[PDB]
Parts: C-alpha cells; structure tokens; sequence
C-alpha cells in the first residue's frame, strides 16, 4: 500500500552545533592585521524567517579561541625586542622634593647606577626617574621583578592601540547571529541570521569598566549565569556611554642610554615644570542618571521593596582593586572609590575627580614570570572614552538581611570578550539526508 | 518578473468543454508558485475559479465548479491548461490567469502580483 | 494562508521552509560546500574544509548517486523507522525536524544502499555477459 | 463560502475629496485580504495587500484599515486616475471570494 | 596549404592548431592538471593545486556533464554572446582567441546551466515516479 | 606507420556504379587526417579524384569528377569508401588510398606519407 | 633529461622589467643566507 | 542465519517434469554460496542430488542423475530452481534444500549450516 523507498537529497539546510578554529580578517601594531585577509567592502548577512535557535553566552568556545589569540599576538609582538637583564643592579635612590604638591610627596625616587656600555671592559654613571611602586628597599633598592625574572622592554614603535578585528569561519560551516532585541545571552532566540564575519571588535584591555565598547539598542542590559549564586560576575551593558577624561600632566622627557652594541634604554630625563598626578574626570549628574536606570533594572530580579548598595573594592592586588587601563601608551589605575558609593531605597557643572597612579612594570595577563617595561612617554598625555557597561559581584547576599550591597569586580579578561561575542555562534552544515518517496530506481 | 498571456478558442458551443491555455514567460512552471485561474462575467463582480502548485501538483477548485473543471501544468512546455466541460450560456466571461509570490532575496522580501491580459469566452450554440 | 508563493535566493534562505519548498534550493547549498599565527589556521581550515566533501562524494558515489542532487534507489522504506504520511511530511515538516526525528537509523540505510549498490553492479556485469 | 459585503454599491466624488469604502467578511480572516482596483476595459490592478501594506508603484494617498471583521479602503485625496471600481480579495482559506465591486464616479457640474 | 593531416601529443602542442583540431587533444592536457624554506612552498602548492581541481571537478559536476569530457547541454545558443558561424568558428579560429572574446559573459551561461540541471533532475524523478 | 589496403570488385560493368574501400590499420579514421583517392590510368598520368577529411566531414573533390563522385568514411569499421556513378570505358585505372600529415611529437616534426598497394579497376560490358 | 614542448604559431607577451619571479629569487636567497647563519658563533666579546 | 523454505506441487504424474522452489531468506542467492539439493525416499537413507555456486553458476550433480536433473538460481527474485525429468514412482521422496558456509568475522571464524523443513513429493499416475 505505501510502497514507499529511500531518496538521497545533497544540499539540505541543516546544520549542527561544532566546535573550529575561526580566522582573521580586518580593513606597526601588537595585534597584527598584516597576516589578515582583507575583509569585503560589502558584507553579506542572509536573514533566516521562521527559525528559532538557541544560544548561550557563558558557555561560548569562540572566547577562549579569541583569549589565545590575543595571548599568542602579545608573545609575538614582544620576541624583537630589547632585554633589560643588566639593569638588574643596586641602584642609589634619593627623594624628589622640588615643585611637588602635598599629594605627590614621595611618589618619585631619583636613582644613580652604574651600567655597561657598547665596550664590553668599560662602565658608565647614569641617573633616571623611577616610580615608587616599581622600586623595593634592599638608601639602596632595586627593581622588583629582580627577584622573579627579567623582562624586555617594549619596543617603541610598536603601538597599543586597539583595531577591529573580524573573525570568519571556513567553508562548510556558518556563523549565526541573534538579532533578537531584549535577548538576555540564553535561552531561545526567534530572530536568527547568518553571517560570513563577525564585526569589529576592539581588544579593549580593561577592568571594573567596560571602555569602547557597544550600548545595548532598547535599554539597560544585566546579565549573569546564575543571578541567585554569589559567586557569579553580573554584566551590566548600557544603553547610552558616559564619557571619562584621563590625563597625565607631567610633561616628561626621555633620553637613551647605549647599554650596549644596538642596544638603548629609555630612562625618564627630567620634568618640566610643575608635577602633579594623573587624574581622570567623569561627570556627576550623568552618572547619577545611570545609577538610577541601574538599580531600576536589577530592582527587577532583586524584587521591588528592597534597598541597594554600591560601595567598594573588597581587596587584593592592584590590578584587581582598581580601574587599571592603558592610555597614551602609559598604564593608569584609578581608585574608582567616590563612583561606586551610595545607597538607594525603593519609594550641574560639577564632576567626579579619580586619583590615578602611573606604572611601568607591567604583568599584562594573570602570569608569573614575564613582565614588560614600557618607555616613558614624553609630555602630556590626555584621552576621552565611553563608559559602556559594569562587572559587579553581589556581597553577602544571606537571607538575614534585606539589603543588596554590590561592589566592582574584574581580574579575568575573558569577560570583556564575552560582552561582545555573546550574540554569535558557529554551527557546521550536514547536507546530506534520507526521505521516503515513491521512485523506485 | 512573470508574464502571463492567455490564449485559447473565442467561441465554444454549448455542452462542449472550454479549453484555455496561459503561458509563463520569466518563470520556471516547477517552481514554488501557485497559478490561479479567475473569471469575469459581463457586469457582474470577478469569481476564482481554482488554481494548481507548480511544485506538488495539488489543485484546488471552487466548490461550485467542482466536478467540472480541471486544471493541469506543463513545465516542459512552460504552461498551464484549463479545462471546463458542459459549459452553458451562463458561463460566458472574460477569463485570466494570474500568480502571487513572495520574493526573499537573502536580506531582503517584496510580494509580487501577476496577472494576464485575458481572453474573452462566449458560449453559445 | 493559503495560495501564496514563496521562493529563495538566499545561502540558507528555505532552512525555515517546509521540506517540499526547501528541496528546490540545492544547488545554492552545493556551492559553497567547498568554497604566521593566522596562516596556520588558514591552512588547518582550507584542509579540514577539502577532506569533508570529498568523505562526502565518495558517501555518494558508493551508493550510485555520484553526480546527482535527487537520487533514488531500490531499498523499500521500514515502517519501523518511520509511521507518518507523504502529505504530512512534504507539506508540513522541516528538514532540521526530519534529521532530528531519523537520526538514530541512519547507519543501516547507509549499509542496505552500499550492499543493493554492489548487488545491481554484479547483476548488470551478469547482464552484460552475454 | 467566506462572503465578501461591499458598501456602497457606487459613489460619486470630486477631485481633492476622502473617500471611505467598507468591505465586511462572513468570518475572521486576519490579514489575508487585497485591495484591487479596475479600469474600465482593463484587467485588476493591485492597490494593497495585507490590509495596511502597499504596493511598490501605488500612491502613498491610498490607505487600509481593520476594525475587527471589517475592513475600509480610504483616498485622502482623489485623483483623476483613481476612478474605477474597486474589490476586496480574501484568501485567509479557500475558495478565494471577491467582494459585489464599488464603482467612484465623477462629481462636476451638470 | 590544403589537404595537409596535423597531430599533435604534446601537453600544450595544439595550443596554435585551430579549435577543431584542438578539441581532439583533450586527455592530454587533463592528465596534467592533478600532477625548510622549500617545504612550506611544496606543501602550499600542492594543497593549492588540489584546491583548484577539486573547484573544477565540482563545477563540471553541477551542470551533470559529470566524468565527461565533451558535454552538450539543453541551454540554446544566445545570438547576443556571438554571431559567427561554425564554419568561421571551428576552422578559422584558435582557442585563446575565443575565450578571449566570450571572456565577458561567462557566469551567465554557468548560472543557465546550473538551473537547467536542477529541472531537468526534477523532471526526471517526476517520471520516475510514476 | 600508417597502412591503407584497398578492395572492391575486379569488373564493373559499363553506367553502373563502382564502390571501392580502403581499410586504414595503425590510425583512426576519426583523428585529424586527410584520406586521398587518386587514380592513375593506363599508360598515362595520375589524377587525383578527390578527399575526405577524417575529423570534421568535409569532402573535396575534383570538378571534373563531381557529381558523381561520393567519398565518405566509416570511424567505428575505420574505412572509408568511394563511389563512383556511370562508370564507362575510360573509368579503367589504378586506384589508390593516400594519406599525408606532420608529426609533431614534442620537440620533433615529421612529415609522413602513406600509400596503397592499388586495385586495378576494369570498366567494360 | 628534461621535457621541452615547442609551440608552433604561437606568439606571446614578455616584459622583463616586470617579472615577479625575481623578487621571489631575491627573497629566497635572502632566506637562505639568513638560515645559513643560524648556528655560528657570536662575536660579542670582540667589542673590547 | 539463512533461511530456507521449499515449495512446489505434491503431486506429478509419471513421466512428467517435477519442478522444486527453494526460497533464501536473509542472505543473497548471488553470494558466495553452494545451494545443496538432496532427498530421502521413503524409509530409506539420504541420498544428495545436486548443487549450484549462486556466484560463478557453475553445477555439480549427481551421475546417477545426469541428463535429467537442472538446478538454476535466480538473484532477483532470490530463490533457486530445481528441475527432475522423467519422474518415475521411484522418485517419491521428500526433497530439502540446504547450505553450508564459513563465515570469518573479523577475529572469528564460525561453520554455520542451514536446511529446510522439506517437500514431500509423490510421483503416480
Ligand atoms: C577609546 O577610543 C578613543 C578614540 O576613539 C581613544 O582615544 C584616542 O587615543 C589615541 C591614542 O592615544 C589618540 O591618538 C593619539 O593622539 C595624539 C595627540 O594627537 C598623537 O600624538 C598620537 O600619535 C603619537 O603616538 C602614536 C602611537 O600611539 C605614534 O605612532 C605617533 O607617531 C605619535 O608619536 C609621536 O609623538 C610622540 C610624542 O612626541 C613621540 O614620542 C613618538 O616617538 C612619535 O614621534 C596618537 O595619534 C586619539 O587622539 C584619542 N582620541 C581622542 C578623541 O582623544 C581612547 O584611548 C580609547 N580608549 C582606550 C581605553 O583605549
Ligand atoms: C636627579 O639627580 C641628579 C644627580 O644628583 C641631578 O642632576 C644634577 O643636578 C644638579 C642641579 O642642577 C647639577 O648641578 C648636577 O651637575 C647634576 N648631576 C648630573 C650628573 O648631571 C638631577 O637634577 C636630579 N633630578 C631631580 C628631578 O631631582
Ligand atoms: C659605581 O661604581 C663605583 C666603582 O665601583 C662605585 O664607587 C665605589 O663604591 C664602593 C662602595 O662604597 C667603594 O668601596 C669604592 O671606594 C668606590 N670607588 C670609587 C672610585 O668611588 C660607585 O659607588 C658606583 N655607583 C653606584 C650608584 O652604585
Ligand atoms: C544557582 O545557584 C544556587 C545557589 O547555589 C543553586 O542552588 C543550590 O544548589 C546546590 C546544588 O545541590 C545546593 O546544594 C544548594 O543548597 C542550593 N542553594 C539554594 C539557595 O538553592 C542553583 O542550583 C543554581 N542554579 C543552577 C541552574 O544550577
Ligand atoms: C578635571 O576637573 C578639574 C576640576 O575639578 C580640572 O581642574 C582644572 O583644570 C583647568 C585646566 O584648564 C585649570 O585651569 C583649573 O585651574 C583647574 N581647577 C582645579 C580646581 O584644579 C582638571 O583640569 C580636569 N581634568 C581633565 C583631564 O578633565
Ligand atoms: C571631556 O572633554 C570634552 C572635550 O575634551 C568635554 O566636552 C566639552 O563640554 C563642555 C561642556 O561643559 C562644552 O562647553 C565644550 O564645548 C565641550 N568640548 C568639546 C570639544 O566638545 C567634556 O565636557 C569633558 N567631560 C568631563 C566630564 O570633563
Ligand atoms: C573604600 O573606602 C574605605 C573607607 O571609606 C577604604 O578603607 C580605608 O583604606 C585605607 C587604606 O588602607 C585606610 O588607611 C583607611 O583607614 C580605611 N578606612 C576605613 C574607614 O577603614 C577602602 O580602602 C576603599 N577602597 C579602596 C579600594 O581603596
Ligand atoms: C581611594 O579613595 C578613597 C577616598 O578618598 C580613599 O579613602 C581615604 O583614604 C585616606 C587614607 O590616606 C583616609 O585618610 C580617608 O579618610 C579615606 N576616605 C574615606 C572617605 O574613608 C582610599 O584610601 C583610596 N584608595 C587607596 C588605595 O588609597
Ligand atoms: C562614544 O559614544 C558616542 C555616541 O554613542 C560615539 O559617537 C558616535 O560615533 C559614531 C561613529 O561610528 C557615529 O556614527 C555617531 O553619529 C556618533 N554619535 C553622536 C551622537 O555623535 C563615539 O564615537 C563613542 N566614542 C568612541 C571612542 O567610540
Ligand atoms: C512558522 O513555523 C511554524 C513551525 O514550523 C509553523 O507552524 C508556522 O506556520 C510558520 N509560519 C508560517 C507563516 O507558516
Ligand atoms: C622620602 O619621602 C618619603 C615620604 O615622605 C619618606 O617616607 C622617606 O623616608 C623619604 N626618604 C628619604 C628622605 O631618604
Ligand atoms: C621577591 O621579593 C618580594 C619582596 O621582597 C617578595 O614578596 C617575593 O615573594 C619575592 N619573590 C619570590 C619568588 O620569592
Ligand atoms: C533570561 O535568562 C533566563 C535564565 O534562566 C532564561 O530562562 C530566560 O529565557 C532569559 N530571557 C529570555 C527572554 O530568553
Ligand atoms: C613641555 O616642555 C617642552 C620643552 O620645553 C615644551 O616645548 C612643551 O611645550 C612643554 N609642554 C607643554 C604642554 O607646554
Ligand atoms: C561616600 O558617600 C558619602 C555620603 O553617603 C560621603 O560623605 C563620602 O565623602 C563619600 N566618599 C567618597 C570617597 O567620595
Ligand atoms: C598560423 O596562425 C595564424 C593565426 O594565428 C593563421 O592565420 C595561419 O593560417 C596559421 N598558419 C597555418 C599554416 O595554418
């Protein structure tokens, strides 16, 4: 009666959840788009209507694959460069106490030592300007990372800047993405496309804040694995930035110590002028507003009658105690303290001053034994940037109390990744299937 | 876009069976497309009297003119014939053949109308 | 609802389509089958790209289908894998729903089309014997 | 057999003037119905779809409206070219059905 | 200069003979085209070279000349392509030449071809069905 | 090397229609060669009748024989035939298949040349 | 013993001064010359 | 396993041509197989008639029963055929078909051996 037989059909759209290994493609710089395929004037995004799909933010494969890359880029940008193994000497620091204001009182050592020169059975007497967080007491010190390992120091052509990169998949598999708008990065997605390239995505090194990043199209975005456990990092993505202007207004000067044949090292020469510390502005009333839209939002998951807290850092290292961030080529970390201070219960001109501090030696990622000099930079440097999103860490959190407290967190780069890549997935496409069908060969 | 022209006999005689043809141009007639065929009579309002998939095949007719009209494709020749057996004086009309569609061109989604020119038929002996 | 066309252009533009609609499309899914820390990857990819079609083509050449988008064969359809009609699976499901449901039978469609694929070679070299 | 209801059977109107024609179904038919409009000595010319979508080419001054199993055609502003008559076209399920047609005369001095 | 026989077995020696002479050379040319500073380049060029006959391959597969060297299709001769005649075509003209005349409408006649393919499979299994 | 043998009848009665057939061994008919009918007469000068060209088809011949002279080829029994219509006396002759062509293999060029052994053909009542 | 084909009745296009096989010739060589140095002796103390 | 089933008519008259089915389930007949043929008379012994290779086609029979006993096969209806001219009332027996093979599966290497339940036939006027 049926009579029915088996019919092979190649091409059939089906598709099937994979992992690969995405490439480059972008439009001197540490992250190298010399090796990238140039991108396509005109990219085309096919849209799928009537599929629903279902994503997953906190268990995405392309963050760790972006992680790598960006860990293996920095390795590499930093192998033709000088090693700074003789300055590990007993250097003879005094203080600096001439036209210092009362909150730079110390901040500054002037060390003598000797050093090597390009003939291997002469030596020289030199002076620089260090700073009192990259020297230890051994009226003697020395440089901390003597103690752990020696680390060359960053070539000065080679900029920091972040630049776009797009990641594209090979051939037979695709990239889709959630154009679902309220999405919150799980569950089911209605509105569903399919894409070639990934968009730019800035590499934006940064902790307690999101800088230079994208605002969410319809309002105040949270996100969390598990909101009810504390032990989960929230995510908070902004509709509208808040802008923040960072400066150093030391006017600096470098100079270049031959240490050998080929070979310099950029010492700070002298300040002209006045010296004041770095500092970063941000403005109050429009922060006030973003606080308010914030706690409105979790007032949602948190219930509707409870108070809300911000307060700050619990502790720990520097790197993960401050806002710590790269402008101008000079690593900054500000006590982002008068921001996150405040209480909320349920019912002009002026703005925001951040105390920053300066460092040199530099422990980009969370490793031991592979540090970075960076050259002093000469004169002034100012930068503006966005304010786009929050990583907060409920504290406590106990049913004894009916308080919320949250505080600023941070530490692991691999959440700054997930807030852009968190709308993408990459599936692998099965062309071949079976059917019934009346035939018969 | 699809052009449709309509062709066929001017007169049929009564009890005899009505035979029109409409021919596609710009489209394959295997394709996903639905063909309709539609009646007007002398001052009187339009009247749908069936359509076929290019596809599947399966066609589906008016209650009123089931048992009598049959409509059948040829995509080798690229057209699709009508067939309307025991016509009577009353069945006199100017008939067209017409198709509607959506185009999603990747990004993109436009709905498309096509209609023909259509043929006059007078049924009398 | 009823008596509207739809038609696809698109990479994966009938992946949302019923199975009936979305079988027109095919040769638009067949082109693009096939087509120093990034060159390495570029060239792990173009590989890993190459060797899935040609497991691919010689899936399809084994069976008799070589050069073909809609081949069919001699083995009559179980029952036991499937209980639904032609009407309800061609005009109101989807392939990403038919691959989801017949997953678990695919090895033994796969064995039966090699084993009837050898048995109709012997048989014609038979026939052509004389 | 869905039953399409035209009201008025004919009017007559100036240029420049609104004009409202109301079409009414035996049922629900949510969206699936099509305004067309015809010439004399000339084939069906569709003026919208979907209810309230228009199609590429017609005259933005062409509207459609849905008030539950009615529905109305309005013409903010009449034109020379928009006399002719006009027909409501469902076909949410089958048989598709058109409406008793409603014919826009010229309205001049006599 | 008339009633003269000309052969050639070389891998490009009909490269100058005239296209009717040159269509009978075919396998020649076919069996060519598959076959620490170095070996990079070698491995490159041969994945490139495998690359670019897997693209032919599949091309010449979707229009269902498949495991065929000369193939005619159901796709009428457009008069707007060209408009000389085979006795000037075949007997007076070069290889080189005419891909260097038709270079311009190349993809359209693919795109023809491919969609004549796709119906007349359609067509058959229709047939078939029966 | 390629080898030509030629055959048909010894005696040809006067205004029927002689046949002849010249076998090729070593080449095929198909490739691209030219095949040459001449024959000589007795006692006398050669004269080329006419050519066949093995790929394309096309046929060449003499204006003196044409008309009646039809020459045509045979790819799957690699022979080709000749034809030759109101045969009258003075059609008697030695006839021969021949065939000329360049070589060229690789680096090298060669002229070869092929003839027949003949078939005498008597025309006579 | 290596294959040459001539091409009979065929003319081409040459240009030396914009062949690509010599930058690829020079890159190699530079290639080349570079590896060869690879494993020999630093004179850094000579700087005396 | 291989089963086998017999089938044919009960009866045949003296002199007539008995003709035997034995159908293969789960395995081809074009395989390489030996389909065996054997009988038992009446109270009485076994006694083997023939056999066929269901690949090459090659048969073996007894020379008792040489110049009157046929076995063939048939691949596409999977079944083979036996053929006995001549019956006398001797050849009442019951007749099975059977086979026995070797199979090595990867590691392992098993007899299997498979026969049928029997056709009893009479051979009388
Ligand atoms: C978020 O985005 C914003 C903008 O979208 C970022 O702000 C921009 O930051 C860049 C980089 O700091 C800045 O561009 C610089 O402007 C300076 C002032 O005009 C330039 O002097 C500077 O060029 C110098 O540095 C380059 C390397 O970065 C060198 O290649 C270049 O040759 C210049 O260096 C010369 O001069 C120095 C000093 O004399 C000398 O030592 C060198 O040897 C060399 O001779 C850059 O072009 C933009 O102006 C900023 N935009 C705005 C609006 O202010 C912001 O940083 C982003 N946020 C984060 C966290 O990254
Ligand atoms: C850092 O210390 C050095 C050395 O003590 C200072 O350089 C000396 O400055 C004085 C005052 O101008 C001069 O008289 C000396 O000749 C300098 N010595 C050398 C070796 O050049 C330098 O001024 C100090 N810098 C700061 C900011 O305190
Ligand atoms: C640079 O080297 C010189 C020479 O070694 C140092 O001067 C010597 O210091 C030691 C330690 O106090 C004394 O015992 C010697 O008498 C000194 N010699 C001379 C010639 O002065 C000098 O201190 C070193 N500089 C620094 C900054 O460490
Ligand atoms: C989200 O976090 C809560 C809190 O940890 C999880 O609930 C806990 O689950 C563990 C697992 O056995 C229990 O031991 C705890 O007693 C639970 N605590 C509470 C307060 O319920 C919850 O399971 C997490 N959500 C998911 C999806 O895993
Ligand atoms: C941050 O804001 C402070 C004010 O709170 C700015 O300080 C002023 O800076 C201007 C520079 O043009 C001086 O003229 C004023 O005298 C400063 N006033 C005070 C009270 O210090 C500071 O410049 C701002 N910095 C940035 C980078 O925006
Ligand atoms: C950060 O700097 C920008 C410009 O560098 C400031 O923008 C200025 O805002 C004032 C309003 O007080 C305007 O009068 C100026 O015209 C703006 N300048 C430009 C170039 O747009 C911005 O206000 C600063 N933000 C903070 C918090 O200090
Ligand atoms: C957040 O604020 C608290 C108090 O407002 C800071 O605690 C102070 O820390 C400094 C540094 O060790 C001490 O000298 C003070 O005595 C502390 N104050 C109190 C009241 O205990 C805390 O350090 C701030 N957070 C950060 C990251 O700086
Ligand atoms: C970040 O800023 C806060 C606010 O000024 C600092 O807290 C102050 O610390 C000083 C220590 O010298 C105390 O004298 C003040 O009383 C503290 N203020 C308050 C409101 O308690 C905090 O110390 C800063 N962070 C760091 C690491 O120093
Ligand atoms: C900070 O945010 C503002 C506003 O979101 C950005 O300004 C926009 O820049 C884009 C560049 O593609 C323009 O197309 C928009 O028109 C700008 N908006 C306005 C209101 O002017 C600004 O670029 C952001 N800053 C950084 C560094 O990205
Ligand atoms: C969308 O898909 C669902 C489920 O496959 C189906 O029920 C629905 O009819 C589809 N939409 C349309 C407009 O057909
Ligand atoms: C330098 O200044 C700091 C802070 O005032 C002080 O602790 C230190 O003892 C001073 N060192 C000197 C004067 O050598
Ligand atoms: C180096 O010295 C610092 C301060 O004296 C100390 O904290 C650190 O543990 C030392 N490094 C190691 C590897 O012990
Ligand atoms: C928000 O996240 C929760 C996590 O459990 C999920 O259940 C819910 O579906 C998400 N919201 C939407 C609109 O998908
Ligand atoms: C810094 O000092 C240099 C040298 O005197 C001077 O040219 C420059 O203008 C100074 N910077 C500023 C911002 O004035
Ligand atoms: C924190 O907020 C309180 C008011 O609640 C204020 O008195 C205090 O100065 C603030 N602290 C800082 C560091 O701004
Ligand atoms: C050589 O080629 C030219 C054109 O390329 C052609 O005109 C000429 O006839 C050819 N020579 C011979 C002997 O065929």
């Amino acid at each position: 009666a049926e009579n029915l037989w088996v019919t092979v059909y190649y091409g059939v759209p089906v598709w099937k959840d994979a992992e690969t290994t995405l490439f480059c493609a972008s439009d001197h710089n540490v992250w190298a788009t010399h090796a990238c395929v140039p991108t396509d004037p005109n990219p085309q995004e096919i849209h799928l209507e009537n599929v629903t799909e279902e994503f997953n933010m906190w268990k995405n494969n392309m963050v760790e694959q972006m992680h790598t890359d960006i860990i293996s880029l920095w390795d590499q940008s930093l192998k033709p460069c000088v090693k700074l193994t003789p300055l590990c000497v007993t250097l003879q620091c005094t203080n600096v106490t001439n036209n210092i204001t009362d909150d730079m009182r110390g901040e500054l050592k002037n060390c003598s030592f000797n050093m090597t020169t390009e003939l291997r059975d002469k030596k020289q007497k030199v002076y620089s300007l260090f700073y009192r967080l990259d020297v230890v007491q051994i009226k003697e010190y020395r440089l901390i990372n003597c103690n752990t390992s020696a680390c060359t120091q960053a070539c000065p052509k080679v900029s920091f800047e972040p630049i776009p990169i797009h990641y594209c998949a090979p051939a037979g598999f695709a990239i889709l993405k959630c154009k679902d708008k309220k999405f919150n990065g799980t569950g089911p997605c209605p509105s569903v496309s399919t894409v070639q390239c990934t968009h730019g995505i800035k590499p934006v090194v940064s902790t307690q804040l999101l800088l230079n990043g994208s605002l969410a199209e319809e309002e105040v975005m949270i996100r969390s694995e598990n909101i009810t456990n504390n032990a989960k990092n929230i995510l908070v993505q902004f509709n509208t930035p808040v802008q923040i202007n960072c400066t150093r207004p030391n006017n600096n000067t470098r100079k270049s110590i031959r240490i050998g044949p080929g070979q310099a090292f950029y010492a700070t020469g002298d300040i002209i002028g006045d010296i004041r510390q770095a500092h970063c502005n941000v403005s109050k009333a429009t922060w006030n507003e973003t606080l308010g839209k914030v706690v409105k939002q979790l007032r949602k998951h948190f219930g509707n009658n409870t108070i809300i807290r911000f307060a700050n850092s619990s502790g720990g290292d520097l790197e993960v105690t401050t806002h710590s961030f790269n402008c101008g080529g000079e690593f900054f970390y500000c006590n982002t303290s008068g921001l996150f201070n405040s209480t909320w219960i349920s019912n002009s001109n002026d703005s925001i001053t951040l105390p920053c501090r300066i460092k040199q030696i530099i422990n980009m990622w969370q490793r031991i034994g592979q540090c970075m000099y960076a050259p002093p930079i000469q004169g002034v440097i100012r930068c503006v940037s966005n304010i786009t999103g929050l990583i907060l860490t409920r504290d406590g959190g106990s049913t004894n109390s009916t308080t919320e407290t949250f505080r600023p967190g941070g530490g692991d780069m691999r959440d700054n990744w997930r807030s852009e890549l968190y709308k993408y997935k990459v599936v692998k496409i099965e062309p071949l299937g079976v059917a019934p069908t009346r035939c018969k060969r | 876009q699809v052009w449709l022209r309509e062709s066929g006999p001017g007169l049929v005689k009564s009890s005899e069976t009505l035979s029109l043809t409409c021919a596609v141009s710009g489209a394959s007639v295997g394709g996903n497309y639905y063909w309709n065929w539609i009646r007007q009579f002398p001052g009187k309002g339009l009247e749908w009297m069936g359509n076929v998939h290019g596809g599947s095949g399966n066609t589906e007719y008016n209650p009123s003119l089931k048992g009598r009209l049959t409509i059948s494709r040829d995509t080798s020749r690229g057209h699709f014939l009508l067939h309307l057996d025991s016509v009577t004086a009353a069945d006199t009309a100017v008939y067209y053949c017409s198709t509607q569609y959506w185009r999603h061109t990747g990004y993109d989604s436009s709905f498309f109308d096509s209609w023909g020119q259509g043929a006059l038929v007078t049924v009398s002996s | 609802a009823v008596g509207i066309g739809a038609v696809f252009l698109g990479f994966l533009g009938a992946a949302g389509s019923t199975m009936g609609a979305a079988s027109m499309t095919l040769t638009v899914q067949a082109r693009n089958l096939l087509s120093t820390v990034w060159g390495i990857k570029q060239l792990q990819a173009r590989v890993l790209a190459v060797e899935r079609y040609l497991r691919d083509q010689q899936l399809l050449g084994i069976w008799g289908c070589s050069g073909k988008l809609i081949c069919c064969t001699n083995v009559p359809w179980n029952s036991s894998w499937s209980n639904r009609n032609l009407s309800e699976i061609w005009d109101n499901m989807t392939w990403l729903q038919w691959d989801k449901e017949i997953s678990n039978y695919t090895q033994i469609i796969y064995g039966l089309l090699e084993e009837s694929q050898n048995q109709q070679e012997k048989n014609e070299q038979d026939l052509l014997a004389l | 057999d869905v039953q399409m209801t035209q009201s008025p059977s004919s009017l007559s109107a100036s240029v420049g003037d609104r004009v409202s024609i109301t079409c009414r179904a035996s049922e629900d038919i949510t969206t699936d119905l099509e305004w067309y409009q015809q010439k004399p000595g000339k084939a069906p010319n569709l003026l919208i779809y979907d209810v309230s979508s228009l199609q590429s080419g017609v005259p933005s001054r062409f509207s459609g409206s849905r008030s539950g199993t009615e529905f109305t055609l309005t013409i903010n502003s009449l034109q020379p070219e928009d006399f002719a008559t006009y027909f409501c076209l469902q076909y949410n399920s089958y048989p598709w059905t058109f409406g008793q047609g409603t014919k826009v005369d010229i309205k001049r001095t006599v």
